[PDB]
C-alpha cells in the first residue's frame, strides 16, 4: 500500500482498540517511522541466521536449531520475500526467552570503512 | 516389481473367479447348496461395500497402491 | 525411483536387486545417474528388507512339520512389531512428496532404529528353524531373550510373551473350571517338563492339577 | 490482498507420476 | 576441476562411506586423496574416520550378549548418538542447491568434540561390564568442560537404568536370578539352609561403581540376604513390605533395613 | 491464472516456516500482521524502526490493562 | 616435552587419591595428529596485475588465520613453544608486503592459542584447567564466524587489504590477550588457584577500554566454577571430596597416629592443613575462617 496507511492496521491488530480511540502511540509511530527510515548497517541473512543461531543455543534448546536450518532453507527455496535479511532481524529483535559478555558478540559490518 | 504386485493380486482373483463362477451356475435340489451360497452372497455383499467405498474415496488422490494392500489385509488372509 | 525403492523394501525384488536365498536383494549393477559409492549405502539398506521378507514366507508355511497353538501366538506377535515398519515406508513417501531434495540418507536415517531389532530377533527365528520345539518350552527360550538391552527390541519381545500368556490361561480356564482337557493337543494326565515352563514354581503345578482333576466328580 | 486470497482448498489429489509438488 | 567434485565427496567421507576421489588409502591414517583445497580436505575427513571407529564397536558389542545387559545399553546410547549425528547429515545434504560455512567448518566444530570424547569412552571402558564399567564412566564426570560433562551425564543416566532394577530386585523381592556377573554379589550355587546367612551371598567387589560406598552395598545386601531367610526358612511370606544417585538411596534403603531387621 | 495461485501457495509455506521460527522464539505475532510486515519490507523498512513501532504498541497495551 | 609433563603431574594426583582409582587419561593419538590444530600455488604473484594480486592475497591471509596455510604463504614450521613463525613470499610488491607483516601476527596467537586448548584438556591438569580451556573454546569458534563473514565480503568484489586490516583489530586485542595469557600460565606450569590468583590479577589489569575486562571477568567466574563447588562443600558440610589435589585446604590423616583420640587436638595440627600456593589470593583474607 502506502507506509502511512500500513501502520495503522498494525495498531488494530496489535491494540485491540481502535484507531479512532488513541492516536498518541499512532503518532509515536508516525514519529519514528518519518525521522529515519534507511538502514545504518549492511545487510545479508547468512550472518543473521548464524546470529539466529547463537540465540537458540542460548535458550538451553538445540533440537529448534536444527529446525531452522531446514526452515531457512525453506526460505531460498521460494524466494517471493524482497528483502530476507529485514524480517529475519526483525523477528530476531522480538524474541523472548522462557528460561558475562556482550562486547565480544558477533556484529554486522560497520560501514565506516565502507561508502555507498 | 509391478509384475509380481499384480501376480499376488492375480492369485487372490481367481479364489473370487472360482467363487463367482459356482455362483453364475446356481442361477444359470441338493437341499445346501443354496444355503451355503446364500452365506458366501452375504459375505461378497459387505465386502464390495467396502471396497466400493474406497472407490468413492477415489473420486474424491492420496491413495497409492501399500495403502489399499496393508487395508486389505485381513480381508484377502480371509479369503485364503 | 523410490516409490519403486519403498515397494522394493516391502518385499518385491524386482531387477535392480535380485532375490537370493543366500542373501536377497543385491546390487552390483551401476549406473551414471547414481554414485558408485551408492551402492555401498544401498547394501546396507538391503539387509533390512531381506529379512522382512525372510519373515513373511515363515508365517506362510506354518499355521517335521511346526504345529501348534504356540505358532499361532509367535507368528501373532511378529504380525504386530512390524507394522510400524509399514509406517515408516508411508511417513516416507508422504515427505517425498513435498520435498524432492532429501535423498536417499534421510531414507538410511529414519529407518536406523530397525537395524537393532532385526538381528536380535533374528537369532530367535533361527532357534526356533534349527531346533525342532514348538511346545510349551518356546515360553522358556523367548523369556530370556525378553531381558534384552537394546530397549526396542526389549519391549517387542514382551508383546508377545503376554499373549502366548493370555494363550496359556485359555487351556488353564478348560482345565481348572470345567475339567476339560484335550482342547488343544498336549505338547491321571501326568506333569512332564514339556507341558510345564521351567521357570514357574512346580507346587502351584500341583495346585493346578488337583484343582482341574475335582471339577468332573 | 494476499491472507484474503490465501485460504483456499489446496491440492489433496496427488500424483505418482509428477511426485515433487503436484499442481 | 571444480570445488563441488570435492564437497561432493567430502559430504560423504562423514558417513563412513568413501567418495569417488577421496577414500580411505590407510587404515591407521584418515582419508587421502586419490594447495589450501587439498589441506582443508585432511581436516573435515578426520571426523568420519573417528565415525568408523565408534560405530564398528557399536555394531560388535550390541550382538555380544555375554558382555552383558550392561554394555548393550552402551550401545543404545551410542546408537542414539549416532542417529543424532546422521539428522546433522541429512540437512548437510540438502542445503547443496550452495551454502558453506567456511566450507562447513564452523559446522563440524561441535560434533569434533562428541566423537573425540565418546572415542575415548569406547577404549577406556575395554572389557569390563556393570559396576566396574559404571566406575568407568563415572570417570569423565570428573570434568569442567559442561559440554562434556553434560554429554557424560546422560550416558551415565542411560546406563545406570538395569542396575537400580536389579537393586530393587534385592531390597524388595531378595532374590537374584543373574548368570551374567553384572552385580556386586557373587551367590553360591549350591543350596545352603542353615549356612544361608552366611555362605550363599558373597560380596563381588569388582561390580561396585564409584557412587557406592562399602556402608552402602552392606546393608543392601543384608536386607535382601534377610528377606530371603524370611521366606526359605521361617515360611511367614509377606506381600512385599517396603547427593548420592539423587539421594533416592538412603531414604529407601533406611527404611527398607529398618522394617525388615523390626520384623525378623 | 493458475502459476500466479501456486506463487500464493508458496507464500503461505514460507508463512508458515515463519509460524514456526515465531513461537521457537515466543513472539506475539501472527500471520495476517506478519504478511504486514512483509509488505512494509517490500517498500523498504528499517526492522529497527518496526520493532521500536511493536515495541511501543504491545507495552501500550499493558498500560490500560 | 609435554607428553614427560603430563605423566609427571598424573602421578602426584595418583598417590594423593585415596578414594579414586585409575584416574582418566586421554588416547595418545590425540596428541599424535596435527590435524586436530588448526596450523599444519607455487607460482611468483611478481609479475601480476595488482587487483589479481590483492585478491590472491586476502584469500592466503583468510587462510591464514584459521591456521592452514594459504597459497603465497607457509608457517614457518617451529612446533615448540607458544612462539609460531609465518613466511609470505618475497617477490611480493613491497608496501603490500608491509601491510601483509602488520596482520601477520594474529596467525601465531592463534596457533598458540588452539595448542592451548589441546594440551591443557586432559586430566592431567585439572578441572580448573579443563573449563578454562573449555571456555576459551568458543572466542576461536567466534573467530571462525567473523572470518565467514570476510569470507563472504571477499567473494563479493568489494574487499581490500585496507578494509580487512581495519575489520581485524578488534579480533587483534582479544587474541593477544589470550595468547599472553596462554603464555603466561603455560611456562608456570600452573593450576588450580595459582591460575586463579593470574586471573583475578589478569582481571585487575586490563580496565581502560573494558572491551577485554568483560573477558576476564567472564574467564574468571569460569575457572572459579568448580572451585567454588569445592569450598561450598567445606563450608557447609565436613565432608571434602576433593578429585584433583589443587585445593587450599588438603587433608591427611592424623588419625593412624593418634587413633580413637583427639587428645593431641590433632584436626588443629598436621590434620587438615593449608597449601599455600593453592590459594586464589583474594580469599586469603577469610583462609583462617574456611578451615
Amino acid at each position: 500500500k502506502s507506509p502511512n496507511v500500513l501502520l495503522q492496521n498494525l495498531c488494530c491488530r496489535i491494540l485491540g482498540r481502535s484507531e479512532a480511540d488513541v492516536a498518541q502511540q499512532f503518532q509515536y509511530a508516525v514519529r519514528v517511522i518519518g525521522s529515519n527510515f534507511a538502514p545504518t548497517v549492511e545487510r545479508d541473512e547468512f550472518l543473521v541466521a548464524e546470529k539466529i543461531k547463537k540465540e537458540l543455543i542460548r535458550q538451553r534448546r538445540e533440537a529448534d536449531a536444527a529446525l531452522f536450518s531446514e526452515l531457512h532453507r525453506k526460505l531460498h527455496s521460494q524466494g517471493v520475500l524482497k528483502n530476507k535479511w529485514s524480517i529475519l532481524y526483525l523477528l530476531l529483535s522480538l524474541s523472548e526467552d522462557p528460561r558475562s559478555y556482550a562486547t565480544l558478540f558477533a556484529q554486522a559490518l560497520p560501514r565506516d570503512a565502507h561508502s555507498t | 516389481c509391478l509384475r509380481s504386485v499384480l501376480e499376488q493380486i492375480a492369485a487372490y482373483g481367481q479364489v473370487v473367479f472360482r467363487l463367482q463362477e459356482f455362483i453364475d451356475e446356481v442361477m444359470g435340489p441338493f437341499r445346501t447348496y443354496q444355503a451355503f451360497m446364500w452365506a458366501l452372497y452375504k459375505y461378497f455383499i459387505s465386502f464390495k461395500e467396502e471396497l466400493a467405498e474406497i472407490e468413492k474415496c477415489i473420486i474424491n488422490t492420496t491413495i497409492t497402491l501399500a495403502i489399499v494392500v496393508d487395508k486389505l489385509a485381513p480381508r484377502l488372509s480371509q479369503l485364503k | 525411483m523410490i516409490h519403486e525403492l519403498l515397494l522394493a523394501l516391502s518385499g518385491y525384488p524386482g531387477s535392480i536387486f535380485t532375490w537370493n536365498k543366500r542373501s536377497g536383494l543385491q546390487v552390483s549393477q551401476d549406473f551414471p545417474f547414481l554414485h558408485p559409492s551408492e551402492t555401498s549405502v544401498l547394501n546396507r539398506l538391503c539387509r533390512l528388507g531381506t529379512d522382512y521378507i525372510r519373515f513373511t514366507e515363515f508365517i506362510e508355511q506354518y499355521t517335521g512339520g511346526l504345529h501348534g497353538i504356540y505358532l499361532r501366538a509367535f507368528c501373532t506377535g511378529l504380525d504386530s512389531v512390524l507394522q510400524p515398519y509399514r509406517q515408516a515406508l508411508l511417513d516416507l513417501e508422504q515427505e517425498f512428496l513435498g520435498d524432492p531434495h532429501l535423498s536417499i540418507s534421510h531414507v538410511n536415517y529414519f529407518l536406523d532404529q530397525f537395524q537393532l531389532l532385526f538381528p536380535s530377533v533374528m537369532v530367535v527365528v533361527e532357534q526356533i528353524k534349527s531346533q525342532k520345539i514348538h511346545g510349551c518350552q518356546i515360553l522358556e527360550t523367548v523369556y530370556k531373550h525378553s531381558c534384552g538391552g537394546l530397549p526396542p527390541v526389549r519391549s517387542a519381545l514382551e508383546k508377545i510373551l503376554a499373549v502366548c500368556h493370555g494363550v496359556m490361561y485359555k487351556q488353564l480356564s478348560a482345565w481348572m473350571l470345567h475339567g476339560l482337557l484335550l482342547d488343544q493337543h498336549e505338547e491321571q494326565f501326568s506333569l512332564r517338563v514339556e507341558i510345564l515352563p521351567s521357570y514357574i514354581p512346580v507346587r502351584v503345578a500341583e495346585k493346578i492339577l488337583f484343582v482341574g482333576e475335582s471339577v468332573q466328580m | 490482498l494476499w491472507e484474503a486470497a490465501l485460504t483456499y482448498e489446496a491440492s489433496k489429489r496427488r500424483c505418482w507420476e509428477r511426485v515433487g509438488c503436484p499442481p | 576441476i571444480t570445488e563441488a567434485a570435492l564437497v561432493r565427496d567430502i559430504l560423504y567421507v562423514f558417513q563412513g562411506i568413501d567418495g569417488k576421489n577421496i577414500k580411505m588409502n590407510n587404515t591407521e591414517n584418515c582419508y587421502k586423496v586419490e594447495r589450501s583445497l587439498r589441506d582443508t580436505a585432511v581436516r573435515l575427513s578426520e571426523l568420519g574416520w573417528l565415525h568408523n571407529k565408534i560405530r564398528r564397536y557399536t555394531d560388535q558389542r550390541s550382538l555380544d550378549r555375554s558382555f552383558g545387559l550392561v554394555g548393550q545399553s552402551f550401545c543404545a546410547a551410542l546408537h542414539q548418538e549416532l542417529r543424532e549425528y546422521y539428522r546433522l547429515l541429512s540437512v548437510l545434504h540438502s542445503q547443496l542447491q550452495s551454502l558453506t560455512l567456511r566450507r562447513l567448518l564452523v559446522w563440524t566444530y561441535d560434533p569434533k568434540i562428541r566423537l573425540k570424547t565418546l572415542a575415548a569412552l569406547v577404549d577406556h571402558c575395554q572389557g569390563r561390564k556393570g559396576g566396574e564399567l559404571a566406575s568407568a564412566v563415572h570417570a569423565y564426570t570428573k570434568t569442567g568442560d559442561p559440554y562434556m560433562r553434560s554429554l557424560v551425564q546422560h550416558i551415565l543416566s542411560l546406563v545406570s537404568h538395569p542396575v537400580l532394577s536389579f537393586l530393587y530386585r534385592w531390597i524388595y523381592d531378595g532374590e537374584l536370578e543373574d548368570t551374567y556377573h553384572e552385580f556386586f554379589v557373587a551367590s553360591d550355587p549350591t543350596v545352603k539352609t542353615d549356612r544361608l546367612w552366611h555362605d550363599k551371598y558373597t560380596l563381588r567387589k569388582s561390580m561396585i561403581p564409584s557412587f557406592m560406598t562399602m556402608d552402602q552395598s552392606r546393608k543392601v545386601l543384608l536386607i535382601g540376604k534377610s528377606i530371603n531367610f524370611l521366606h526359605q526358612v521361617c515360611h511367614d511370606q509377606t506381600p512385599t513390605t517396603k547427593t548420592d544417585l539423587e539421594n533416592a538411596f538412603q531414604g529407601k534403603i533406611d527404611a527398607a533395613y529398618f522394617e525388615t531387621s523390626k520384623y525378623l | 491464472a493458475a502459476a500466479a495461485a501456486a506463487n500464493l501457495n508458496a507464500v503461505r509455506e514460507t508463512m508458515d516456516v515463519l509460524l514456526e521460527i515465531s513461537r521457537i522464539l515466543n513472539t506475539g505475532l501472527d500471520m495476517e500482521t506478519l504478511s504486514i510486515c512483509v509488505r512494509l519490507c517490500e517498500q523498504g523498512i528499517n526492522p529497527e524502526a518496526l520493532s521500536s513501532v511493536i515495541k511501543e504498541l504491545r507495552k501500550a497495551t499493558e498500560a490500560l490493562k | 616435552q609435554s607428553l614427560e609433563l603430563k605423566r609427571k603431574m598424573l602421578r602426584d594426583k595418583q598417590n594423593k587419591k585415596n578414594s579414586g582409582q585409575h584416574l582418566p587419561i586421554f588416547p595418545a593419538w590425540v596428541y599424535e595428529r596435527p590435524a586436530l590444530i588448526g596450523d599444519f600455488t607455487a607460482l611468483p604473484i611478481g609479475t601480476l596485475p595488482l587487483a589479481s594480486q590483492e585478491s590472491a592475497v586476502v584469500e592466503d591471509l583468510l587462510y591464514v588465520l584459521v591456521g592452514v596455510d594459504g597459497r603465497y604463504v607457509s608457517a614457518q614450521p617451529l612446533a615448540g613453544r607458544q612462539s609460531r613463525t609465518f613466511l609470505v613470499d618475497p617477490n611480493l610488491d613491497l608496501s603490500i608486503r608491509e601491510l601483509v607483516h602488520r596482520i601477520l601476527p594474529v596467525a601465531a596467537s592463534y596457533s598458540a592459542v588452539t595448542r592451548f586448548i589441546e594440551e591443557k584438556s586432559s586430566f592431567e591438569y585439572g578441572q580448573v584447567n579443563h573449563a578454562l580451556a573449555a571456555a576459551m573454546r568458543t572466542l576461536v569458534k567466534e573467530h571462525l564466524i567473523l572470518v565467514s563473514q570476510l569470507e563472504q565480503l571477499h567473494r563479493q568484489g568489494l574487499l581490500s587489504l585496507q578494509k580487512l586490516w581495519f575489520y581485524i583489530q578488534p579480533a587483534m586485542r582479544t587474541m593477544d590477550i589470550l595468547a599472553s595469557l596462554a603464555t603466561s600460565v603455560d611456562k608456570g606450569e600452573c593450576l588450580g588457584g595459582s591460575t586463579l590468583s593470574l586471573l583475578h590479577d589478569r582481571s585487575f589489569s586490563y580496565t581502560g577500554d573494558s572491551q577485554a575486562q568483560e573477558l576476564c571477568l567472564y574467564l574468571t567466574k569460569a575457572a572459579s566454577a568448580p572451585y567454588f563447588e569445592v569450598l561450598e562443600k567445606w563450608i557447609y558440610r565436613g565432608i571434602i571430596h576433593d578429585p584433583y589435589s589443587e585445593f587450599m585446604v588438603e587433608e591427611h590423616e592424623l588419625r593412624k597416629e593418634r587413633i580413637q583420640e583427639d587428645y593431641n587436638d590433632k584436626y588443629w595440627d598436621q590434620r587438615y592443613t593449608i597449601v599455600q600456593q593453592q590459594i586464589p589470593s583474594f580469599l586469603q583474607k577469610m583462609a583462617d575462617k574456611i578451615l
